[PDB]
């Protein structure tokens, strides 16, 4: 009875009290810094203490009049003619190279960015001091060095090269936005050291999609990170200017402020096995645990890129809610850039060069022989042979959309802070070696999990993970949010050891609570829920379903169904492999106790009957032969027939029986023989 | 338990092999035992692809290396009787060929095989520890699942994930002269897909011919011949059920 | 792949490729030429181990004339100022698309000393140097204005943030245009020594007519700047830190490549380069520069080209 014993499966939905902070508006970005945790949110910035998430302070970038002639950071409150738009933060960074400051980067106000300064004694008081970053470009007013961030979507990454705060920013551009005020697809900004503007160091320092492909070919960037003196980007975009179909892409260049010098795109795909997942949903860069190190072949110290992909709705960008997560050891992808792809996989780069223009008629690629020497005829190359990865979960998530991921290490295992589209926050001990079941699968909130997460990992034993869902910021102790939810012994023993708890005879429980001292984590008893049926004739070796759990022997992942046997009295009932599961048994053999032996222990259950059948009375006795009448029987999985024809059971009971008689072209009476899998004692004759 | 394998082993007697730059010995009566020790999964802590027996020293030594390797020296030590495993020297397929160990690293379309150790460019390559014993070496292409299509490998070429190495049968270079007894060949494949019985041993089915009493008619290894000139070759079977069966060989011309 | 051995002989470097991208040449002709040239006192053919046990570590020879030799890349272990009343010679006005971008120092008759930060483009078809000027646009005077093209760029050691640029043609040297000497190899400044910066930069003026602006200064110990910066500076050997006392005045945008020139004993001499860091002109906060002394020898070896 698989349904009934499903109570063995863990309670997916249990409610937890964790430090939960709520905002008035949706939260987009969040940054952790010096025992304060700032949040950008629609029309607002908040600052939080960690361990309580008390909103200590706030600063108000609320709705702004947008009027065409009102300049960005000049004050046009006096204007009476033109709409009270609102701003949504898309870039919140912290700088400490210059001074302990926060930088916010608004949406509506032409995308011009501003600063808050931390006083020395007190750091939370951000409202006290604010500038704008606005430099009237007198020299070349035609271009914006200060109109930084777009509206549709953007990613911003701060860095300190050469004693130089550089913002690498990517924007999504609609065709309409340009002629009013230009922007750029990927660009490198120096902050002017007097902290009152940005400069474009060279025309070469930005890349903008050519004027014609603005409305078509939109690229939206999904992640941006730094490693090994390269600044990678992760975006999603069309396979070809007219393919109307999509994949993920990766961007590489090194970090000379002069401009993007070795600009290389590569396609990235993760398959399952050959079904491909196109669209990336979120990513996180981390170092791997010891176990996974070899298992993907990476050294323990190398950077690792974890990405959750969703398969798209075909010829469209919308995820189909089928997902995977896949690991890309940065040495391997960087190597792909340098060595693996041969010459004629490479091409020129469409959206910038334009498909028909001089350079990519012919150009040598100093791809191997040189690593980003800043030359003059730099060549932006678009590869074509996607870097194929395979799933880490082997598609155990093939039906549920993933939206946010993070990863930390612990012991030797490595853990993923997965998040789905409907607000469930799993944690999985990830390994290609074994399909591992999440040890936390509670529902967080109705709204989808935001990809912006933070994990902070103090002293390797106390850490936490801020996650953002809708309007909610929550602190989850990664240390194992609990183990009360486990109810199946096998599940108790599979939960990774970093959460100290083990079975004590009835439920997975922390060690120091249940007194019986039966609390164990290595060996435990098989258990039975029910048995069907319990009425067996002496000759009947009949199909007995056994409902229970823990019917398998243990191997850390693989649960050994072969170290199982059934003992009935003295004989052993006939155990059949293909129908024996750690879920259920299907065996085929004066109340008697059945005993079930497994590779660990054995269970006794006290009530099975070798009931001896009885039949005594039949109705009718004398009658006609029409073969349409109702016979009734009584006494103590069966069948019944007369004259080779089965009387259909009009009523079943242990102590009452009713057939509809077969019609027989005969006028005499017959003793009727019961066929309960076996011809047991026949009854007497009834006059047809 | 006690099961025979030595049909699979390759025999050359009155010879010895030494690799001077490096083996486990135990007190064994019959070469049959040490052979089974080799063949069986994880039988020995080292992967013995050969071994020599001498009835006289009552000792057996096992080499994790065949004569095919470099650094081996071949000498006439008459008491020593070599034992190879023809599976490596096969340069054949046999059906699915689940137990293919040969050293072919090229595919049908001629692109190099990816090493099973390196995850680039393709990743479904964890198998070196997944399946103990299937002798998946550095690069050479095997059939770890015993999948039907043939021994396949991953290509260094990034586009194509796996392609099956084309590899011959043993039958394609084997013909039979109409009599067959003149043919002195290399096959060990009957029509019913069974491997012959050892001539020199008489177990389990007991047959009349011994190679020593009929030398130069080549009753060596388990090679289907015509000991009495039947139309097409034949041997006694290992199988307890069938006494004896033919072997199917195609014909050659010119 | 080298640590604690900045001396070449301690490191038998098995590598044959320089910083720039050119392979090392056949060592023997170089041994002949160097024994003719270099006088330090049998090392491998054509491997970048440096013989001379130079301060900066392993280095290699290249065939090409414009670059005789370069290192093979290995791991190893003004605001509130005064106008200047008089024309000045060390000042080098660097001009990028015909406008000023940085100041530089005049070393020899065809050589100027500037900072890496000041070269957005590597191109030379655009850079143009002027010497002998009192107004950043030259409207004040032109008699001493010397316009020269730029011949070649040479980068410093790795981690140096220091660069030299050599001119297409020499210049006439007179009173209007002057050079400055260099420090002794370990020339270590006395603490509390007074000396000044000259700059062309932002100056924090609502209007600046374009006079070059001078700001005095006093050398402080590295420890004092660690105190003022509150651990925001992790001081290395090669830097100097000199800070205005009780007043916030320092070089800012436009001053990079500017010289820290100081009078030691009887004459005045250059000690540092103005380079951006830590912010601008913060009151009661020092300033941070790169000490030419740590690189003076490298300047010599390169100037022998």
């Amino acid at each position: 009875c698989k349904e009934a014993l499903a109570k063995s499966e863990m309670n997916v939905n249990m409610k937890y009290q964790l430090p939960n902070f709520t905002a008035e508006t949706p939260i987009q970005n969040v940054i952790l810094h010096e025992h304060h945790i700032f949040l950008g949110a629609t029309n607002y910035i908040y600052v939080l203490n960690e361990e309580d998430l008390q909103k200590v302070a706030e600063y108000k970038t609320g709705p702004v009049l947008e009027h065409p002639d009102c300049f960005p950071c000049q004050d046009c409150s006096s204007k009476a003619n033109g709409v009270w738009k609102d701003n949504i933060n898309m870039a919140l960074v912290v700088d400490t190279y210059y001074d302990d400051q926060l930088i916010s980067c608004g949406s509506v106000n032409r995308g011009t960015c501003q600063r808050h300064v931390f006083p020395h004694n007190h750091t939370a008081d951000i409202q006290s001091e604010v500038h704008c970053i606005f430099s009237p470009q007198i020299e070349e007013p035609s271009q914006c060095p200060d109109c930084v961030v777009s509206a549709l979507g953007a990613k911003v990454l701060s860095s300190v090269k050469d004693r130089f705060i550089n913002f690498f920013v990517g924007n999504t551009i609609n065709s309409s936005y340009f002629p009013d005020h230009p922007l750029h697809s990927i660009s490198v900004r120096r902050l002017k050291e007097t902290k009152d503007g940005f400069m474009f160091l060279t025309d070469q320092s930005y890349i903008d999609v050519l004027p014609e492909f603005r409305d078509s070919y939109p690229i939206k960037y999904v992640h941006a990170f730094e490693s090994n003196n390269f600044i990678y980007f992760l975006t999603v975009q069309r396979e070809t200017l007219d393919a109307q179909t999509f994949h993920t892409r990766i961007i590489r260049f090194c970090s000379i402020n002069s401009g993007l010098h070795s600009y290389m795109e590569m396609p990235l795909e993760c398959i399952l096995t050959k079904e491909v997942f196109n669209i990336l949903q979120a990513a996180y860069v981390s170092k791997p645990g010891a176990q996974l190190a070899r298992q993907i072949g990476a050294s323990l110290n190398d950077d690792i890129l974890f990405g959750v992909f969703a398969q798209s709705k075909p010829d469209s960008a919308e995820p189909m809610d089928r997902s995977a997560m896949c690991a890309f050891p940065i040495k391997y992808v960087n190597d792909f850039f340098n060595k693996i792809v041969n010459k004629n996989n490479v091409r020129c780069l469409q959206h910038f060069y334009g498909p028909n223009h001089e350079h990519c008629f012919n150009r040598t690629l100093l791809r191997n022989s040189s690593g980003c020497e800043a030359r003059r005829d730099e060549y932006r190359t678009e590869f074509t042979t996607a870097l194929q990865r395979v799933d880490l979960f082997m598609g155990q998530f093939s039906e549920v959309l993933l939206t946010s991921i993070s990863t930390f290490i612990k012991g030797d295992l490595t853990i993923a802070n997965l998040g789905t589209s409907e607000g469930r926050f799993m944690q999985v001990v990830v390994s290609r070696s074994g399909p591992s079941t999440p040890h936390v699968n509670f529902l967080l909130d109705s709204h989808p999990v935001s990809p912006e997460v933070i994990v902070e990992h103090t002293l390797n034993q106390n850490g936490y993970t801020l996650v953002i869902t809708g309007k909610k910021i929550t602190k989850i102790p990664l240390n194992g949010l609990g183990c009360r939810h486990f109810q199946s012994c096998s599940q108790c023993l599979s939960a990774p050891p970093f959460v100290q708890c083990g079975w004590c005879h009835d439920k997975c429980v922390r060690s120091e609570e249940c007194l019986s001292g039966t609390w164990t984590q290595q060996i435990c008893l098989p258990a039975i829920y029910k048995v069907f049926p319990n009425s067996a004739p002496l000759e009947g070796g009949t199909r007995l379903t056994i409902c229970g759990w823990d019917f398998g022997f243990r191997r850390n992942n693989k649960f050994d169904l072969k170290k199982t046997r059934v003992l009935l009295g003295n004989e052993s009932c006939t155990l059949t492999l293909s129908e024996s599961t750690m879920n259920t048994l299907k065996c085929t053999v004066f109340n008697m106790s059945i005993i079930i032996s497994n590779g660990h222990g054995t269970t006794q259950y006290s009530t099975f009957s070798y009931v001896d059948p009885v039949i005594t009375s039949i109705s009718p006795k004398y009658g006609p032969m029409a073969g349409g009448t109702l016979l009734t029987l009584t006494g103590n999985s069966r069948h019944i027939s007369i004259g080779g024809k089965t009387c259909t059971l009009k009523s079943v009971s242990n102590s009452i029986l009713e057939c509809y008689t077969p019609a027989q072209t005969i006028s005499t009476e017959f003793a009727v023989k019961l066929k309960i899998d076996l011809a047991n004692r026949e009854t007497s004759i009834f006059s047809y | 338990k006690r099961r025979n394998t030595i049909h699979e082993f390759k025999k050359s007697a009155k010879t010895t092999l030494i690799k001077i730059d490096p083996i486990k010995t135990k007190k064994v009566n019959t070469a049959d035992q040490c052979a089974n020790r080799c063949t069986r999964n994880k039988g020995l802590p080292f992967t013995c692809k050969a071994f020599v027996f001498d009835k006289a020293r009552k000792q057996c030594l096992w080499f994790p290396f065949n004569s095919m390797s470099s650094g081996v020296k071949k000498e006439f030590g008459h008491e020593f009787d070599l034992y190879e495993n023809k599976d490596y020297i096969r340069n054949c397929i046999i059906g699915k060929g689940r137990s293919y160990k040969g050293t072919v690293s090229i595919t049908k379309s001629g692109i190099k095989c990816q090493p099973w150790s390196s995850m680039i460019p393709h990743e479904h390559s964890f198998l070196p520890s997944s399946y103990r014993g299937k002798d998946l070496q550095e690069n050479y292409c095997r059939n770890p699942r015993g999948e039907e299509g043939g021994p396949w490998c991953f290509t260094s070429n990034p586009e194509v994930r796996y392609e099956v190495c084309d590899i011959p049968q043993c039958s394609e270079v084997e013909c039979m002269t109409c009599n067959g007894e003149s043919y002195r060949g290399l096959m060990d494949h009957t029509e019913s897909g069974k491997i012959c019985q050892r001539w020199d041993h008489q177990t389990p089915h007991r047959h009349k011919f011994l190679p020593e009493r009929y030398p130069d008619k080549g009753f060596d290894d388990n090679y289907c011949r015509n000991p009495d000139g039947q139309p097409r070759p034949w041997c006694y079977t290992l199988d307890p059920h069938t006494r004896w069966e033919y072997c199917a060989i195609k014909t050659c011309a010119d």
